[PDB]
């Protein structure tokens, strides 16, 4: 019942930009939290930015601080994480994942909905 | 008047999670946005409320249950969660309203040579109720066959330490947890969060 | 570190028991599972037997169960390994130590675990 639909992956530059999408469906409410976590080769998937939902809060790494965006349109029950100053280091399988909680958990273990990874490429 | 959660998060040692520590706060302004914009925690996830409704709320009391457990258990400090945390340690209930808050703590958990202060309960004969706190260490009888007080097969020690060493992979390394639960009753409502104060 | 005065053992027949005794003063028995080791010439110190602080549990390497009891005193300050139907393979040098390492399966103790050791003392089972 709960799906997680994602996309906006692909290619792009050192400096470019990149807009993922989270579409959520199966919520009864808006008392549930989003993450995005990335998997870089041969690494464990990361968290990289959260936003809960209720209190519209967010929460970053410092590493991806003031280039990394995320947000949400209440009308299409969309998450997005607007990526900028994109860096090789970026490189990874980016997913959105799902929790019924209000808040922000570092834990893959502790998401028990997940979309189907995108790719994000940035390379010359 | 602040809310003395310091105490509790910034406690020197914290107790084992079979044995896991309670905190009553009172008489005080509590600032949960504070505490879950804080980069310190890695964990911060609440349940049947959220922090903005919590900084409009006053409560009778407040509980900070505090305790450690290794990495790959922080996922178990949930509502309808199964593992040995969940089932045998610190349970909380399915309509749990309160907030869940852990961080790692290998910088201070872990020895060289290994930490053996800290245990967690690896067999019960049932699962523990939401709260309940079970410190017993009869030989856990496994099957059938009665231990008549000697381990052996089916017959078990319940208690078993992490020995957190600083080398120990994340999944292993010492997480402090911290707990926070809501009472009302029929009395002054001293815990506000401070729109409503 | 605590003090532990051991004593007892000696030589036996094949067939015959002995005790040995481990005491510790206050709570120290109450408060750290104690084990008893062994070692024979050229070989390595090897676990025998046990009790944990609580008094309610005993544990024996499979060379010695059914045939060694390790029981505590009512004032909890003095254990006993009480050694029956002895075999010239029990022949060594018996320690007593504490542990402060809490292992759910005792069968993974090692001597590695253990401190506070008694003076050894030398058992001897002669045909
Ligand atoms: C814990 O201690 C640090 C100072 O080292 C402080 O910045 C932090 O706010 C303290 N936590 C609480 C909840 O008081
Ligand atoms: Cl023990």
């Amino acid at each position: 019942q709960v799906q997680l639909v994602e996309s906006g992956g692909g290619l792009v530059q050192p400096g470019g930009s990149l807009r993922l999408s989270c579409a959520a469906s199966g919520f009864t409410n808006d008392f549930y939290s989003i993450a995005w976590f990335r998997q870089a080769p041969g690494k464990e998937r990361e968290g990289v930015s959260w936003l809960s939902v209720s209190d519209n809060t967010p929460t970053y790494v410092d590493s991806v601080k003031d280039r990394f965006t995320i947000s949400r349109h209440n009308a299409n029950n969309t998450v997005y994480l607007q990526m900028n100053m994109l860096k090789p280091e970026d490189t990874a399988i980016y997913y959105c994942a799902a929790g019924r909680f209000a808040g922000r958990d570092t834990w893959p273990s502790s998401y028990d909905y997940w979309g189907q990874g995108t790719q994000v490429t940035v390379s010359s | 008047n602040l809310c003395p959660f310091g105490e509790v998060f910034n406690a020197t040692r914290f107790a084992s999670v079979y044995a896991w520590n309670r905190k009553r706060i009172s008489n005080c302004v509590a600032d949960y946005s504070v505490l879950y914009n804080s980069a310190s925690f890695s964990t911060f996830k609440c349940y049947g409320v959220s922090p903005t409704k919590l900084n409009d709320l006053c409560f009778t009391n407040v509980y900070a249950d505090s305790f450690v457990i290794r990495g790959d258990e922080v996922r178990q400090i949930a509502p309808g969660q199964t593992g040995k945390i969940a089932d045998y340690n610190y349970k909380l209930p399915d309509d749990f309203t309160g907030c869940v808050i852990a961080w790692n703590s290998n910088n201070l958990d872990s020895k060289v040579g290994g930490n053996y202060n800290y245990l967690y309960r690896l067999f019960r004969k049932s699962n523990l109720k939401p709260f309940e706190r079970d410190i017993s260490t009869e030989i856990y009888q496994a099957g059938s066959t009665p231990c008549n007080g000697v381990e052996g097969f089916n017959c078990y020690f319940p208690l078993q330490s992490y020995g957190f060493q600083p080398t120990y992979g994340v999944g292993y390394q010492p997480y402090r947890v911290v707990v926070l639960s809501f009472e009302l009753l029929h009395a002054p409502a001293t815990v506000c969060g401070p729109k409503k104060s | 570190q605590v003090q532990l005065v051991e004593s007892g053992g000696g030589l036996v027949k094949t067939g015959g028991s002995l005790r040995l005794s481990c005491a510790a003063s206050g709570r120290t028995f109450s408060t750290y599972s104690m084990g008893w080791f062994r070692q024979a010439p050229g070989k390595e110190r090897e676990f025998v037997a046990g009790m944990r602080w609580t008094g309610s549990s005993t544990f024996y390497s499979d060379s010695v169960k059914g045939r060694f009891t390790v029981s505590r005193n009512n004032a909890k300050d003095t254990v006993y390994l009480h050694m029956n139907s002895l075999k010239p393979e029990d022949t060594a040098v018996y320690y007593c130590a504490i542990t402060t390492i809490v292992r759910a399966y005792y069968t993974e103790y090692t001597e590695a675990d253990f401190g506070s050791w008694g003076q050894g003392t030398q058992v001897t089972v002669s045909s």
